[PDB]
Formats: structure tokens, C-alpha cells, sequence
């Protein structure tokens, strides 16, 4: 026959884990989607020789678009 | 040899109380009242 199981209160641990997951996801799902969109539709730069008489900007020496930004 | 009358009576009273306590640990047919 079914008996009551004496346990410590698990409500507060569960609520804390839910809150931490919610806030981490709230900020990091947009970041993941944005990174994926940037990677797909604005890829990395390809290496090229510096053209004659041209002096590049300091951010033009990096290839990832996020690092360049 | 054996229990003293006080020992035996105290054991019987504690036994009755403990058995009622264990009986009260049982669940009625609806105890897990789960919210929607
Ligand atoms: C949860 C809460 C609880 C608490 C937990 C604690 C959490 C704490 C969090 C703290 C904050 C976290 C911040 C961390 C920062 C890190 C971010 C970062 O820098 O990302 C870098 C990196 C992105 O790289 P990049 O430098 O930006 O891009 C360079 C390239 O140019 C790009 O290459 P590309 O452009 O050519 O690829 C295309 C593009 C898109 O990909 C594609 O489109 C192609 C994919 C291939 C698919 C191919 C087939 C699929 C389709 C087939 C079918 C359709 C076609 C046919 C249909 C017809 C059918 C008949 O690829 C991407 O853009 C990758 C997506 C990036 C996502 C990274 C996620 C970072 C999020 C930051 C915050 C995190 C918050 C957590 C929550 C996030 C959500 C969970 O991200 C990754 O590394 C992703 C992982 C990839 C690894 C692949 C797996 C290989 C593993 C092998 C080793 C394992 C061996 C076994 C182990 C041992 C076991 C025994």
C-alpha cells in the first residue's frame, strides 16, 4: 500500500535551477541565433594581398566578422 | 529474568503509539493532488 515519503523540501532547489536556466537561456539563445546567422550569411573574410598604395584599417587584419566588429 | 512490569507496560504503550503513527503514514486514495 502507498506510503508517504518523508523528504526535504525540493521546491527551492527546483525553483533556483529553473530561474538560472531561464536567465541563461534568455540571454544565450539570441546570442546563439545571432552567431549562427552571422556565420551563415556573413562568412569570414578570405586572405588577400594588400593592393598597391592601399593602407588598410586596423580591423581589416582579422577575419572573423564578430572579431572585426 | 524478563521484563519488569514497568518496562513491559511502557513498551506496550510505545508500541500502540508507534503502530498508530505508522498507520497514519498511509495515503488516502487521492493524496497526490496534482495541479494542472
Ligand atoms: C542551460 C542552463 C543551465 C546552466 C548551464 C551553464 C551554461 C553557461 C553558459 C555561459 C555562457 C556561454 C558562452 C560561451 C561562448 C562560446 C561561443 C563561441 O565562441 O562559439 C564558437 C563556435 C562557433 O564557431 P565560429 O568561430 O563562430 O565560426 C567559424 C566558422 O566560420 C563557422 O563555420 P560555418 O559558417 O561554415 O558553419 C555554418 C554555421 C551554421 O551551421 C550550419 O548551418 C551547418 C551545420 C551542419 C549541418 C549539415 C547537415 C544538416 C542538414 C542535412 C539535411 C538537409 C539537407 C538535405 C535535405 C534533403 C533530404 C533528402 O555554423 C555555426 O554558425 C555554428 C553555430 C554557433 C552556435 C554556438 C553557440 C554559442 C552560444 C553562446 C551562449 C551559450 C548559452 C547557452 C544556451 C545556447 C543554446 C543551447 O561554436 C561552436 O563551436 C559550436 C559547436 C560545434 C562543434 C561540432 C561538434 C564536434 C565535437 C567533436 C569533439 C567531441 C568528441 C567526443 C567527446 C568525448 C566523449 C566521450
Amino acid at each position: 500500500k502507498r506510503l508517504f515519503i518523508i523528504k526535504p523540501s525540493g521546491f527551492y532547489d527546483r525553483r533556483f535551477l529553473k530561474l538560472m536556466r531561464f536567465y541563461i537561456l534568455l540571454t544565450g539563445i539570441p546570442v546563439a541565433i545571432g552567431i549562427t546567422l552571422v556565420n551563415v550569411f556573413i562568412g569570414e573574410a578570405e586572405l588577400a594581398d594588400i593592393p598597391e598604395g592601399y593602407v588598410p584599417e586596423h580591423w581589416e587584419y582579422f577575419k572573423h566578422p564578430i572579431s572585426r566588429w | 529474568s524478563g521484563y519488569t512490569p514497568d518496562e513491559k507496560l511502557r513498551l506496550q504503550q510505545l508500541r500502540e503509539l508507534r503502530r498508530r503513527w505508522l498507520k497514519d503514514q498511509e495515503l488516502s486514495p487521492r493524496e497526490p493532488v496534482l495541479p494542472p
